[PDB]
RNA sequence: CUCUUACUUUUAACCAGUGAAAUUGACCUGCCCGUGAAGAGGCGGGCAUAACACAGCAAGACGAGAAGACCCUAUGGAGCUUU
RNA sequence: CUGAACUCCUCACACCCAAUUGGACCAAUCUAUCACCCUAUAGAAGAACUAAUGUUAGUAUAAGUAACAUGAAAACAUUCUC
RNA sequence: GCUAAACCUAGCCCCAAACCCACUCCACCUUACUACCAGACAACCUUAGCCAAACCAUUUACCCAAAUAAAGUAUAGGCGAUAGAAAUUGAAACCUGGCGCAAUAGAUAUAGUACCGCAAGGGAAAGAUGAAAAAUUAUAACCAAGCAUAAUAUAGCAAGGACUAACCCCUAUACCUUCUGCAUAAUGAAUUAACUAGAAAUAACUUUGCAAGGAGAGCCAAAGCUAAGACCCCCGAAACCAGACGAGCUACCUAAGAACAGCUAAAAGAGCACACCCGUCUAUGUAGCAAAAUAGUGGGAAGAUUUAUAGGUAGAGGCGACAAACCUACCGAGCCUGGUGAUAGCUGGUUGUCCAAGAUAGAAUCUUAGUUCAACUUUAAAUUUGCCCACAGAACCCUCUAAAUCCCCUU
């Protein structure tokens, strides 16, 4: 422990404070580079590799409609409505190897996301949910069970 | 420390190695366990060890008893009387070779 | 130690009866200094670092690192001859010395475990049998366990015990990662 | 700071420091210069300039800051159209 | 009262070595003791002096008189 | 409590061979809480320690202290004793062979001082200790003279070896 | 002083018995049953640490929470202030800050 | 769980075995006999380098008695026996001037004999050979 | 500077009131 | 007071009875000089030195007693006064 | 010439710094399983006292010291002194 | 040899389960435990403060009734310390158990008793045979300090090296703490037994599992994730606040009582002087007879006197011919309980063995008795120069034309 002074009998300041002197994280101006985090919308990427990786593996059906439940039911993507989540954005990486050709809903897509989807003659809509509606539509089972 | 411990002077028994050496070792009692976990290196010791030891000191009478026992032990007795009891708890057959060999060299 | 509950506690110097008052003057007496007569310095007084009971230690290993438990301590039994497979537990006759006799001239050894696949269809020539035993224990194959069958020297299984771990213990190296508790329903589970 | 709070025994965020900080996922942490709103006439373009910039901190000062703010502010976002996305991955570093 | 086996154990043994010192036990023969066998001893005598003594003779060396005379009064002791 | 001293009068040895000598009785009395301090006891134990057992009688009559009315009084018992239980010929040959005091459980006390203050007061017990050898008392050993002092000393001259050498 | 000097009772323990022969049985309960029953709803104990841990603290804050309008006057006094203490000990003492 | 040292006896036997043949209440008394036991021993393992340094005093001691019984100062003995590549130490010629007089008066005689060789060289100009004790035989 | 008395303490009675 | 003396009582000392307290690291517990955390029974150089009671003395054991009341320090208190 | 723990010599080698830091072991106790004249592998914790004018109890030291007490004779009736 | 030592029970602790308890007769709110007489008196009313902010003055968590999650997020705040939701989410629930204590432990408890205080209140200590005591000459013994058996012989931290030999010879300045430095005549310690002091997040490391996924809904994820192991003491103030209890001592007051010889003067807050009240001076006493006394000498002693009984004024106060007096022996403002394990940058203490690395420019600070950042030190890891240094090179102004340094391949 040491020899007397604070430290032995474990009476030590507080994280931060500097023994008087005005504390680093006081003294540096406040900017607003956090402020409303909690109210800006975030999307889980998609990227057109992964997309492909999940069709060559089966794990999404190319043949059906594809929509955020069946991205959640293959493992592809993960969404945390809790999170500030609003579903996937469709990213445009991979879009050279991208070859399927799949009828995907996602909530954003970028143009070149978008041109790299209809080039195989799929189709690619933008579709909204809200936060109530995200957290049905990603677990449908838990919903069904609540009787409403 | 030497003050508060015995002391004596340098001899040996008989003047031995004068006419001719004589063993000073004259009986080994083992006391090894079947099952007990602290007699795993004697009964290795028994096993491999004990037999060639015996051929190599034929003046040496050993006796192996296995009965139950916490602590094995083995008892060394010369021919000057002395009885010296050292313990095998818990060592390795290197270990007790090295120990059942020390004490056929002493006086 | 995952349902291990601790019960043992003990009165810290606020718990203990009394010592409200300062036993004598600070300065003047030529004695020690003292504050209350339930310090723990004191005889009487309290504990200053004592069990705080109930105390739980409760903790979960993986789901797959308890399964893949279970696999070794069947490989064990098997590559150590201690494991043998049954078609049915059916015994011609409830007397227990019968199933003590019939484990000494196949050399099961002090301890042997009986599983059958379910508590309910047990016959009944075992049920009797296990009863009247101690070092002869008839568990479900829900029962299965690492500590009981590292605890009995011999594991006895049945044909359809054989086939009902082998579907639980494989399910775990090709399953998805979980979206909810598998109780919740799934397409493909259970069966 | 309060390492077990008395409600529900978790460590609290000092929002102090979120509200001067900002922590990009690769374990950086940006601020502005003090005193850059502050007695501007009397600053040299070049002294101005420098103000403005956004500075990261050293390796003590971000420790000091990951030991104040909880787990949450450590995740990774995905906001649309951030203007720090680019700043949150490192690129080409060695050791 | 404490909990345990070990140190009470322990100090039995303490007392019963105090106790042989206090008063120590008469000397008695080997033979009489454990950890004897008379045949491999008088093997292991010839062993040592590095002597090829014959058993039968070696044997013999030992047997004094007043032993068979002790011998023979035991016998007619029990009526054998 | 220990009462050890009680339990030496019970020891029974085995008959004795024709050739061998004598056997003097032993005779092990005591008292047990005395009313009396065990040091000024003690100065009346070392008193008639080796003496014989009418002189001990003797010097403890005329003796001021109030144990040495007790101890006396344990010796006459002590002596009766020896002649009516322990097989004593005559009741004059006995002589003092171990005597001494022991302490014995005492109560404790307040004693009252000024200024409200106080002290801790024992009343204090001891134990006397007795132990009569029959036989004529044991001769005192001579001084130690002059032809004694340089034996001794000539001894330790020629028992001188050359140390820290062959 | 301070020790015995006779032998304790001897120590006679039945390895076989009901409770340690059938100890830890059912605790794959999840893994072999469909995972209807999770194995931490066979802890018995406290309703306040049934399949939870936490350190002192944390036991005081979950125990005034949920049992604490059932606990007696003065446990309930003792608790407040335990809680009090190791509130000031682990937010304001320590080697470490 | 409560847990109690039972064994404690054993530990305060394991000082007081070393103190018993002290005085005082420092051979029965732990508080007092562990801090002269521990003195007890740091003495013992610095009494080591004493008893080497002691040992060679008293070699010293007598052999210089010895070599005065012959006329002969302790430097010139012990140096001059080097020059005739007599390597026996001090512990040998303290047993030798105790045991065997005749061979240490020798041994007294070569250094003195040595010892005066010297002399005879340091007054010759060097036209001279070496003496018959003086001359060092040479290994390789 | 004030008077510094230190009052005596007596000790509970029943220490000094043991009897065989 | 110069300048003290005599006697009596209490105390005292001895004998018998009863029997405290502060104190106490261990002590086999000398003197001189020097030294040293600057004032030594314990260190250095010398000197002295069979053992052990009893009664006196108050130079020393920086004597016992009271975690100095003086002084200063504490982001320790309190009483009082005030533009 | 004497003279160290310097260096050499025979053998061995982790085996002489405060605060602090790293590492190898371990007494006793309880529990699982062994063991069965007192142990083993692990899991646990009220887990080790030559020191706090420490707490309680026992007993020393000062110390058989300080201090304390009963007027006298007598036939224990009584009388006498103050 | 004593003194003592040893013991296994009494019971208790933490949970589960379940919603407890009042009265034979007689007495009991008046002075409780008192057979029998005119009441009409009647409850409600924000906690404060210690403490944290290194002062303090706004402020500083305190079950409020579903585990988890949302989430330590929104939000609040000398926007400092710190405080902190909600929508929503949604599980399990078989009393009779114990890696709980075993007489300094576990409740204080053999008992709220003995004892202490006017009161509120504080609050103990301890027991041990055996199947049978209607077996008591019984149940052996050995174990702390303290003694006894048995005082002592030059000289010295009491030991060590030794030695034929205890001593004599040689060598050696107790321990802990605290310090630039302690044999220090600095601190603590008579001694024995028992008791008595390192509690945890954040990451990181190590070892398993699975793997672009991990996790038994929530969360994290550009090799991550889950689980485990592993780091954070004890005693002590003077205080502050709330609620009770105290004027049987003392301060003053109220109701109704009592005492004051003799002499002088005879008028007396008059004099001399007992009882009585007070306590000037000196000696004794100083753990005393006494937590304020004894002996002598003194002040007053018909008065603003002294005194018995009952009553009144209560601590943010009373009362006071002001002495900061007195208010139950300790009043610059009582005492008890509670907040309370108050706080203490200050002091003291901090428990097994062994080895290794290890002495460090400064800056800021109501800060220099402390802290934070550097520096130094430690561990693990990555990969590459580090140290020592050849020439060449680094200022004029100016009185010391300095010892040197920086840079630096080679080695
Ligand atoms: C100086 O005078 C100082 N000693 C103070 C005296 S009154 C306590
Ligand atoms: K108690
Ligand atoms: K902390
Ligand atoms: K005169
Ligand atoms: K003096
Ligand atoms: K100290
Ligand atoms: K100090
Ligand atoms: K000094
Ligand atoms: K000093
Ligand atoms: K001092
Ligand atoms: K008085
Ligand atoms: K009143
Ligand atoms: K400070
Ligand atoms: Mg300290
Ligand atoms: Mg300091
Ligand atoms: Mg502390
Ligand atoms: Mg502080
Ligand atoms: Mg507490
Ligand atoms: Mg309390
Ligand atoms: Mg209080
Ligand atoms: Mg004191
Ligand atoms: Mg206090
Ligand atoms: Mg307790
Ligand atoms: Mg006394
Ligand atoms: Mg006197
Ligand atoms: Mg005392
Ligand atoms: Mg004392
Ligand atoms: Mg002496
Ligand atoms: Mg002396
Ligand atoms: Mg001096
Ligand atoms: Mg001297
Ligand atoms: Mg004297
Ligand atoms: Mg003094
Ligand atoms: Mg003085
Ligand atoms: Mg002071
Ligand atoms: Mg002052
Ligand atoms: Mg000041
Ligand atoms: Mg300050
Ligand atoms: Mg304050
Ligand atoms: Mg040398
Ligand atoms: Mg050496
Ligand atoms: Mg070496
Ligand atoms: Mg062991
Ligand atoms: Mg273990
Ligand atoms: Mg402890
Ligand atoms: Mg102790
Ligand atoms: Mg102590
Ligand atoms: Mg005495
Ligand atoms: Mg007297
Ligand atoms: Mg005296
Ligand atoms: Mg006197
Ligand atoms: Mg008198
Ligand atoms: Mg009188
Ligand atoms: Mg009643
Ligand atoms: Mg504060
Ligand atoms: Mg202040
Ligand atoms: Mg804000
Ligand atoms: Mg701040
Ligand atoms: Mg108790
Ligand atoms: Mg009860
Ligand atoms: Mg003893
Ligand atoms: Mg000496
Ligand atoms: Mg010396
Ligand atoms: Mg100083
Ligand atoms: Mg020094
Ligand atoms: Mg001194
Ligand atoms: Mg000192
Ligand atoms: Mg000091
Ligand atoms: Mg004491
Ligand atoms: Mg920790
Ligand atoms: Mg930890
Ligand atoms: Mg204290
Ligand atoms: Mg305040
Ligand atoms: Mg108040
Ligand atoms: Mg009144
Ligand atoms: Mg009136
Ligand atoms: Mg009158
Ligand atoms: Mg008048
Ligand atoms: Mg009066
Ligand atoms: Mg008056
Ligand atoms: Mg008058
Ligand atoms: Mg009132
Ligand atoms: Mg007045
Ligand atoms: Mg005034
Ligand atoms: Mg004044
Ligand atoms: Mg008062
Ligand atoms: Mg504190
Ligand atoms: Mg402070
Ligand atoms: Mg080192
Ligand atoms: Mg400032
Ligand atoms: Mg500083
Ligand atoms: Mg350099
Ligand atoms: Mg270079």
């Amino acid at each position: 422990r040491g020899h007397k002074g604070e430290r032995q009998r474990g009476t030590r300041p507080r994280l931060g404070f500097e023994g008087g002197q005005t504390p680093f994280y006081i003294r540096i101006p406040k900017y607003g580079f956090n402020e409303g985090h909690s109210f800006r919308r975030q999307y889980k990427p998609l990227s057109l590799n992964r997309l492909q990786y999940l069709i060559d593996l089966g794990r999404v059906d190319p043949s059906q409609p594809i929509d955020l439940t069946q991205l959640v039911n293959g493992r592809g993507v993960t969404i945390q409505p809790l999170k500030r989540d609003y579903g996937v954005q469709l990213v445009e990486e991979g879009a050279d190897t991208f070859t399927a050709k799949v009828n995907i809903e996602v909530q954003l897509a970028s143009e070149l996301a978008i041109a790299a989807i209809e080039k195989n003659g799929g189709v690619v809509t933008t579709a909204f949910y809200d936060p109530r509606s995200l957290d049905i539509v990603c677990k449908p089972v838990p919903f069904f069970l609540r009787g409403q | 420390t030497a003050r508060g411990t015995p002391s004596r002077f340098l001899a040996s028994v008989l003047h031995n190695g004068l006419g001719r050496y004589v063993q000073q070792l004259q009986r080994l009692s083992f006391s090894v366990s079947r099952d007990g976990a602290s007699s795993r290196g004697a009964r290795e010791f028994v096993e491999r060890e004990v037999i060639d030891f015996a051929r190599r000191n034929p003046g040496v009478v050993i006796y192996v008893n296995s009965r139950p026992c916490c602590v094995p032990r083995v008892v060394a007795e010369y021919l000057n009387g002395a009885v010296r009891e050292e313990s095998i708890h818990c060592k390795s057959v290197e270990e007790i070779s090295t120990l059942v060999q020390k004490l056929a060299d002493q006086s | 130690n995952f349902k291990r509950i601790s019960y043992a506690k003990t009165k810290t110097r606020a718990e203990v009866r009394g010592g409200g008052r300062k036993p004598w003057p600070q300065k003047g007496t030529g004695r020690a200094r003292h504050g209350s007569i339930r310090s723990p310095l004191w005889r009487g007084g309290g504990v200053a670092h004592g069990p705080r009971g109930p105390t739980s230690y409760y903790y979960m290993l993986p789901m797959k690192v308890r399964a893949l438990g279970l696999k070794v301590a069947l490989t064990v039994k098997l590559a150590q001859d201690d494991l043998h497979i049954m078609d049915s537990l059916e015994l011609p006759t409830g007397d227990p010395q019968y199933l003590t006799e019939l484990a000494h001239y196949r050399r099961w050894g002090d301890s042997v475990l009986l599983v059958d696949l379910t508590h309910e269809e047990m016959p009944q020539s075992i049920v009797e049998a296990t009863s009247r035993l101690k070092t002869f224990n008839l568990i479900p194959a829900v029962g299965l366990n690492v500590h009981s069958m590292l605890k009995h020297q011999t594991l006895v299984l049945t044909l359809p015990t054989v086939a009902f771990l082998e579907d639980k213990l494989l399910w775990q190296d090709s399953r998805y990662r979980p979206l909810y508790p598998f109780s919740l329903p799934y397409s493909d589970f259970p069966r | 700071l309060t390492y077990f709070s008395a409600r529900k025994g978790k460590r609290k965020t000092v929002k102090a420091v979120i509200d001067r900080f900002l922590r990009l996922h690769c374990g950086l942490w940006v601020r502005r210069k003090a005193g850059y709103k502050k007695k501007l006439w009397k600053k040299t373009p070049a002294r101005k300039k420098r103000l403005r910039e956004f500075v990261f901190c050293n390796k003590t000062q971000s420790k000091l800051l990951d030991k104040m703010t909880t787990s949450f502010w450590k995740r990774r976002n995905w906001y649309v159209d951030d203007p720090y996305q680019k700043y949150h991955d490192r690129t080409n570093l060695k050791v | 009262v404490k909990k345990g086996f070990r140190a009470a154990f322990r100090f039995q043994k303490e007392l019963e070595r105090q106790r042989l010192l206090r008063c120590p036990p008469p000397p008695v023969r080997r033979s009489e003791k454990p950890n004897w066998d008379y045949h491999a001893e008088i093997q292991a005598f010839g062993h040592r002096l590095q002597e090829n003594f014959s058993l039968d003779l070696l044997k013999t060396a030992f047997v004094n008189s007043c032993y068979i005379k002790s011998e023979e009064a035991k016998r007619q002791q029990l009526g054998i | 409590i220990s009462r050890k001293w009680e339990k030496k009068n019970k020891i029974v040895y085995p008959p004795q061979l024709p050739g061998e000598p004598r056997r003097p009785a032993e005779i092990y009395h005591c008292r047990r809480q005395i009313k009396y301090s065990k040091d000024k006891m003690w100065y009346l134990a070392k008193l008639i320690r080796g003496m014989s057992i009418d002189q001990a009688l003797a010097q403890l009559e005329f003796n001021d202290k109030k144990g040495a009315k007790i101890i006396k009084e344990v010796l006459l018992e002590a002596q009766d004793m020896a002649v009516r239980d322990h097989n004593v010929e005559f009741r004059s040959n006995l002589y003092i062979a171990e005597s001494t005091s022991g302490r014995g459980q005492c109560l404790k006390r307040i004693r009252y001082h000024g200024r409200g203050r106080f002290g801790i007061m024992e009343k204090v017990y001891c134990h006397y200790f007795v132990k009569l050898v029959e036989g004529p008392p044991p001769p005192p050993e001579p001084p130690k003279t002059a032809v004694a002092h340089a034996k001794e000393y000539i001894q330790q001259l020629r028992s001188r070896t050359i140390v820290h050498t062959l | 002083i301070g020790i015995r000097l006779t032998l304790p009772p001897p120590k006679v323990v039945d390895r076989w018995n009901e409770k340690r022969a059938m100890f830890g049985v059912y605790d794959n309960i999840g893994i072999l049953g469909n995972f209807e029953k999770h194995p931490k709803e066979l802890i018995r104990g406290p309703i306040w640490l049934r399949g939870w841990k936490g350190n002192e603290l944390q036991r005081c804050i979950r125990k005034r929470k949920m049992v604490g309008s059932r606990m007696f006057a003065d446990d309930l006094h003792n608790l407040n202030k335990r809680i009090r203490y190791l509130y000031k000990h682990f937010n304001r003492h320590g080697k470490f800050r | 769980l409560r847990n109690r040292v039972t064994d404690r006896y054993f530990r305060i036997q394991e000082v007081l075995k070393h103190a018993r043949h002290f005085r005082g209440r420092k051979n029965r008394c732990y508080r007092l006999a562990v801090r002269t036991v521990i003195r007890a021993f740091v003495k013992c393992t610095k009494a080591r380098y004493l008893k080497k340094k002691n040992m060679r005093t008293l070699w010293i001691n007598r052999i210089t008695a010895a070599s005065q019984e012959h006329g002969l100062k302790y430097p010139a003995l012990i140096g001059n026996l080097v020059k005739c590549q007599v390597e026996l130490n001090r512990k040998v010629l303290a047993d030798l001037a105790i045991y065997e007089p005749k061979t240490f008066k020798s041994l007294a005689a070569l250094a003195s004999r040595r010892r005066h060789e010297g002399f005879a060289a340091a007054l010759g100009d060097g036209k001279e050979p070496e003496g018959i004790f003086s001359r060092v035989v040479q290994y390789h | 500077t004030k008077k510094r008395f230190t009052p005596p303490i007596y000790q509970p009675k029943f220490k000094t009131e043991k009897e065989f």
